[PDB]
């Protein structure tokens, strides 16, 4: 059943106000297309037969639900609370990202879209893209920055055997933006056949709120096996803040539990002292960027600064416009984690429940440790386990000095 | 009451013309290299000139004049050095508008970035990522320190939506673009009188003839980063063969 | 009913299975029978390997109809049993964890495991960080020099990784070395093996430990097509997969099983590890079963482009079932293979291990030969991550 | 009713020593060279010959056992060159049984391996990877040729399973241990039976010979006698003079 719109925007996607967060902060030139996907969108989510279709993709092809995991060696670390999994490093693919793409590529389908774009840095979001578009029988093509496209050659080659195209950018910078720059504009010239796949919960309405709509699932899921295990509702849920997709979706079905904390994670990389971060709220002020009001980090002029983490997924100068508005609201609080302390908890997970998680997941039980400590004994803290860390062995293996000379 | 590039463009219809608009970003390949070039327009018969905010995440820049931004990004441009253009133009007897993506005019204050580029002489403001949806703060700071508010329209712009952009638009209304230019001039004429500028990698003399016969304005953008690269002269050679072509008779 | 006597042997004087281990290793055998005769009907212990199967491992896995790939096989209807979701990305945590479980009901404090390029090794690991037991993986010398991420894995997880430098320095020899290990270490070790082989109990234990695959499979295809399948069928190395699938049809007359198993260049090219098409009956690891061997019995060298399917031995409870003919076992080249793997991911997504593309490219063969309609099940046994160069190279991608 | 090798134990006890049995893997370094090396042991004072068969995966063997038989079988050494050195040691007036794993036999046939064996003039089979458990066709063999069968026990041996192994046992039972561990091992095997003991320990030097001689009836020796057949014939010959003065001590 489509579940009630309580803390949804106003139809020009703004959250908390008229002229507040989030909105649409882009050319003229894409709001045809914009105003296609947000139609068809509303159409669609209230269509028991679009819910029926994306329901059976996460049942037999996604493997839903993912369990929720006690993590009971964690505990002495964690102050003595209990640090429960939601474990969607177990979906297809390896992350929460397979639900966005499912949604989103069942909704190009059904618009009559062929053809499916979308951008990529390390590639994880390219190759969840290229798997949808594969199952659905859409062309798909990758967009990726040549400095990006060299270092990353199997997810580039994973995208291939999966039938995408993928195009490296060889113009510019040659990374992230070139790519998403040539998006945006392959979007406009074929937008009659043409449909764009973003990746996280932020953009132009209604970007935001489908995406996080797609990751609802996690904390509808969560909220029902925590009471089952736990016997209770919990202390806490947290969970590591990229653009915001999966600590969205897990936060969403807690929003009206008053006794429930809601945190999230964000990369403070070398430390927020340092200017090698990506602490968006912690050192972020509020503007426009990617087509929202937001959080983002800015210099005195109003220019992006780059970012900097560890991971690959939280290495994002800026944030979702619903977390925006759950900050100012005061329902969710927002906190800093190092690489040094994501990549301990990294360690840490690894030895004690042999779970090698992802490295931006890492900053959730990185946080999720201290949230214990400060909480205490017998505390409840669930815990969204993004993704499982197979992509990053060799990253952490450095790290560690596992690999040598 | 009139718009501040009225003037301007009942002149140019006068003289059988379409208005000649110039793009240039503040700093590329420097700041006072940038003010001599911005200047050196006025002289070799530019009407209007775009002076550029450089943006280190531009949405609707080509190649060209993203290469050129992101090269006055990195000799330390600054958005305050954009108002100093606006001062010298001026100076010299141009008519500046400034065109901008709208998160430097946030950080700013949209009321004190209106406020300043009002007092620097400037004419006006080109929102390329800023939709009327969205403007409000804008239309009160325009309606306030008396500058233009020319917003863009697209050949895939819906009925209902360019209606609310020209609607929106003051000075002139920017269409941003085979024959769809032409259309879509048509469109803006069949619900507004309002001047219509129009892009589309202008870079002769004869291009910029082919608008005059349907557009109140020529807009001119990469063509002149490209033969500032090359150096002013160029520039000066350049602008004075798209001035004879804006002129029909 | 199907399970061995109390020796180990399945078929009566055929005589599968059974024991063929030193005097030395007997005490421990004999502990590991007695320790798993009591706990597989033992509440408690059935009670945590579930809430470790259900919570931890991620079960049950889907079973999902591939449509995408019916026009490839003949429009049957191919249902994919997707054991490639598990924590781990396989089977082989089924088995870990119902080992590793025991492990501790014995109060063994060490765990030891073979592996090929790593998989096994890894899951085991996986058990021992979980359960708090110390890990020692036993690798082939060949396979530690070229797989340094999973050797890092390994280590990450905190277990011990030994590079087997005796033999021929690959699986066998890992698993020889092991086995050295176990009868100096017996007081303390327990040895976590890897597949439905080896001397009674391994065969019988693993293959209830992966029982759940079939039990779980049956259920599902009844509930999504309304009947029992035509067929089901798996990729066959030492046999854990295949016989965890299969078991729970077994008594059902009307579904045929079959096994298959690596053909590498070509079974006329003494380059494959098709143990049941192209090796003979023999005594190894522990088991009398179907081994890859020269005339005078000694070992020969298996090869495919997939290293699960490259042990050159195989069950005895597969050979049993070969010999009462209830089950198939028939070759599938590293061609064919590669062609399924490539036709899996660009027609569901789906990047399969290179192991589980040959019950792929099984598949597609059945199903051209049963026609429209038919329904097959398919152990999708792992997932592909770990073989993606292997499979661009293959392709010309690099 | 007496087992084959009753009285080579009987005339070693009789003049106050225990027996020095030898073991020799067939086509190390190759075959001849391996067979003029086993006839040198009888020469040398071997009482009891061991010859092994080349097995690929010899799981109870250690690495210099295990890499001869490895050069061995690069050489390509065959089951059937062992029935040949058997043939060698006999009618060179020594007494040899056969070392092998199980499924070399198994691929000859059982009952063929042990009609063959028996037909070279050879005395039993030392089997340590075949348990009693797995010994059906075996004993039937056993008894039909007229051949000992030398199971082994352990430290770690059940008292169940120990005397069980020894009851099936004839000719003697092989005590292997590879400080206190063999003589207490020993000494279990006696308080069930008096079928003669060897004892294999890694031995090396005369020394350890005799402080092994004092409790088993049997001293085997194996990887230093492959140690030294390496350097050279000569080297195989003089250690072989140390152990059997070891073993009269
Ligand atoms: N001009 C302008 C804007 N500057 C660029 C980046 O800030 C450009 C832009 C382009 C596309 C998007 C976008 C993102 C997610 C979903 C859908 C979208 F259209 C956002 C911004
Ligand atoms: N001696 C003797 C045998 N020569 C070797 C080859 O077979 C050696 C052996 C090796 C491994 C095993 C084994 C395998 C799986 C589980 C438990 C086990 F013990 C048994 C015997």
């Amino acid at each position: 059943i489509a579940e009630p719109t309580s803390h949804d925007p106003d139809s020009g996607g703004h959250f908390g106000g008229p002229s507040g967060w989030g909105g649409r902060y882009v050319p003229e030139a894409l709001m045809a297309v914009i105003e296609e996907v947000t139609a068809a969108y509303q159409k669609e989510r209230v269509s028991q037969d679009f819910l029926d279709d994306l329901d059976r993709l996460q049942a037999n092809y996604a493997g839903r639900p993912s369990p929720l995991y006690e993590a009971t060696r964690l505990s002495q670390h964690a102050g003595s609370a209990r640090i429960f999994l939601k474990r969607e490093d177990l979906n297809h693919t390896g992350s929460h990202k397979i639900n966005n793409v499912l949604g989103q590529a069942l909704l190009a389908r059904r618009m009559g879209k062929t053809r499916v774009i979308a951008e990529t840095g390390a590639g994880q979001h390219g190759v969840a893209t290229a798997t949808a578009c594969a199952l659905l029988g859409l062309d798909c093509v990758i967009y990726m920055g040549g400095i990006d496209t060299a270092r990353q050659a199997l997810n580039v080659a994973r995208m291939r055997l999966l039938g995408a195209e993928v195009v490296a950018v060889q113009t510019g910078s040659k990374t992230l933006k070139d790519a998403i720059n040539e998006a945006f504009r392959d979007w406009v010239a074929n937008a009659d056949n043409t449909y764009y796949c973003f990746g996280t919960a932020a953009g132009p309405h209604p970007f935001p709120t489908m995406v996080r709509d797609f990751q609802r699932i996690i904390g509808m899921e969560a909220r029902v096996q925590i009471q089952g295990q736990a016997g209770r509702l919990p202390d806490a849920v947290v969970a590591c803040v990229g653009g915001g997709s999966n600590a969205i979706g897990i936060f969403h079905a807690f929003l009206d539990d008053p006794g429930v904390r809601l945190v999230g994670f964000e990369a403070a990389g070398d430390g927020v002292e340092t200017g090698r971060h990506a602490a968006t709220f912690t050192a972020g002020s509020p503007g426009a960027f990617h087509g929202s009001f937001s959080y983002l980090l800015q210099d005195e002029d109003g220019q992006t600064i780059e970012s900097h983490s560890i991971s690959a997924g939280l290495d994002y100068p800026g944030v979702g416009p619903e977390h925006a508005w759950l900050k100012e609201a005061g329902r969710v609080d927002y906190r800093p984690i190092t690489d040094s302390e994501a990549m301990d908890a990294f360690g840490l997970l690894c030895r004690m429940e042999g779970i090698i998680p992802a490295i931006e997941s890492a900053h959730a039980v990185a946080g999720a440790l201290k949230l214990g400590v400060e909480l205490g004994r017998g505390a409840v803290i669930v815990v969204n386990l993004s993704g499982r860390g197979d992509k990053d062995v060799e990253t952490a293996a450095k790290w560690f000095g596992l690999l040598g000379n | 009451e009139a718009s501040r590039l009225g003037p301007v463009f009942d002149s140019c219809r006068a003289n059988n013309r379409a208005a000649l608009i110039g793009y240039l970003p503040t700093g590329y390949p420097d700041v006072p290299a940038s003010v001599a070039a911005m200047t050196a327009l006025v002289e070799s018969g530019c009407d209007i000139i775009e002076v550029g905010v450089p943006y280190s995440d531009p949405g609707m820049d080509g190649p060209t004049i993203a290469r050129a931004t992101e090269a006055a990004l990195r000799g330390g441009v600054r958005v305050r050095d954009t108002l100093a253009a606006v001062e010298a133009i001026s100076i010299a007897g141009g008519r500046a508008v400034v065109m901008t993506y709208w998160n430097p005019v946030l950080r700013y204050g949209v009321d004190a970035f209106a406020r300043d580029l009002a007092a620097a002489g400037g004419l006006g403001l080109i929102t390329p990522d800023l939709i009327p949806d969205e403007a409000q703060q804008w239309l009160a700071a325009s309606e306030e320190h008396r500058l233009d508010r020319i917003f863009l329209v697209a050949p895939s712009s819906t009925p209902e939506r360019l209606a609310a952009t020209v609607e929106a638009s003051r000075g002139f209304v920017y269409a941003a673009s085979s024959q769809a230019a032409p259309e879509l001039v048509g469109r803006v004429k069949a619900v507004s009188d309002i001047p219509v500028g129009v892009g589309l990698g202008v870079r002769s003399r004869a291009q910029a003839a082919q608008i005059a016969q349907y557009a109140d304005g020529v807009i001119v953008g990469s063509a002149l980063v490209t033969a500032l690269t090359e150096g002013l002269p160029r520039l000066r050679a350049l602008t004075g063969e798209l001035a004879a072509g804006v002129r029909l008779g």
